[PDB]
């Protein structure tokens, strides 16, 4: 069966950085669609970048220029380098695999003060 | 009918690489999900498995709970409407193929308001005995169209739990080829459909969109969502 592991969230002060990581197990990881979604205690869970194939990009506007998605083959791992943070970027942040209706980690907390 | 594969491998005899990998797919009683992908990356294979033409290398396909492997031919072939070029003919006349070689189990007119629905009916009726032309062998062979009409025929008069549906002739407008996307339509509805989509506007309205890529699903999720994801479904549309 498929994990996918999220570490990193924290408590950080506007300005301030985050490097978010999710270990994925049991993936063709070089092949499927990685991505990053999140979801703050009101609103629904939406997604903040996505990285395909060949590591191509893609960002949501509110986060471009500010935020990263990068992944590494060698460790079947995912990134999420956050910079720039400013308080509406907290919620819990969650590592996916296959798109929407494909796989989910149990997230990682994110606050932004 | 319930259809699912669990852990999915196949190749296809004689190749060196496999044409799916580790294929995790569920589509619940009702549903239709739509494969979409480039040719050759597999959507074709996933839904041509459930013909049994070819046995998976390894994982499990299971048809209402129960492996593929378990079925009689006879309970199999009941099970699945097959709409596509690869749909079984045989040396007998039309009706006879529509009613999928089951006589005296359906009326004529339910043969005949099948082959209307397909709108085949018009080039039947350009055939000597009508309806009752014996095609295949000593008779016509039936155009590539043709065929995949006596298809949707036969899968509308069987009212069968799964639907395999090709959407071949991507190239579509008139007003006898309109109405084939709005009888497939009604068709996929209230029954498990598995689409091999072809053009990615005709399937924006499935219930999931599965993309595969070298025999692997990399994207799943509907048309909305897949376009909020900014992933690959978003960039094959690009072909609109």
């Amino acid at each position: 069966q498929m994990q996918l592991v999220e570490s990193g969230g924290g408590l950080v002060q506007a300005g301030g950085s985050l490097r978010l990581s999710c270990a994925v197990s049991g993936s063709i990881f070089s092949i499927i669609t990685l991505a990053w979604y999140r979801q703050a205690p009101g609103k629904p869970r939406e997604n903040v970048a996505t990285i395909t194939r060949g590591s191509r990009t893609s960002y949501a506007d509110s986060v471009k220029g500010r935020f990263t998605i990068s992944k590494d083959n060698a460790k079947s791992t995912v990134y999420l380098q956050m910079n720039k943070l400013k308080p509406e970027d907290t919620a819990d942040y969650y590592c996916n695999a296959e798109g929407p209706a494909g796989y989910w980690g149990q997230g990682t907390p994110v606050t932004v003060s | 009918g319930d259809v699912e594969f669990r852990n999915v491998t196949f190749t296809y005899p004689g190749r060196d690489v496999p044409a799916l990998r580790n294929i995790n797919l569920k589509i619940p009683a009702g549903k239709t999900v739509a494969l979409v992908g480039r040719s050759g990356s597999g959507k074709s294979t996933i839904a041509s498995l459930i013909t049994r033409f070819y046995d998976i290398d390894e994982g499990e396909i299971l048809m209402d709970g129960h492996d593929l492997r378990e079925y009689t031919l006879a309970s199999l072939r009941n099970q699945v409407a097959l709409v596509s070029q690869n749909v079984h003919l045989f040396n007998d006349t039309v009706a006879n193929n529509i009613a999928y070689a089951r006589t005296e189990q359906y009326s004529r007119e339910q043969i005949e308001e099948a082959a209307r629905m397909a709108y085949a009916m018009d080039f039947i009726n350009k055939m000597d005995n009508g309806l009752d032309t014996v095609i295949g062998e000593n008779g016509v062979l039936l155009s590539g169209g043709q065929r995949q009409r006596i298809a949707i025929a036969r899968a509308l008069l069987r009212d069968s739990p799964i639907l395999i549906l090709d959407e071949a002739t991507s190239a579509l407008d008139t007003e006898s080829e309109r109405a084939i996307q709005a009888a497939l339509d009604e068709l996929q509805k209230n029954r498990t459909s598995l689409v091999i989509a072809h053009r990615l506007s005709t399937i924006e309205k499935a219930d999931e969109i599965v993309v595969v890529e070298d025999g692997v699903i990399v994207e799943r999720g509907t048309h909305n969502d897949l376009l909020e994801h900014r992933g690959v479904y978003a960039q094959l549309h690009k072909m609109q």
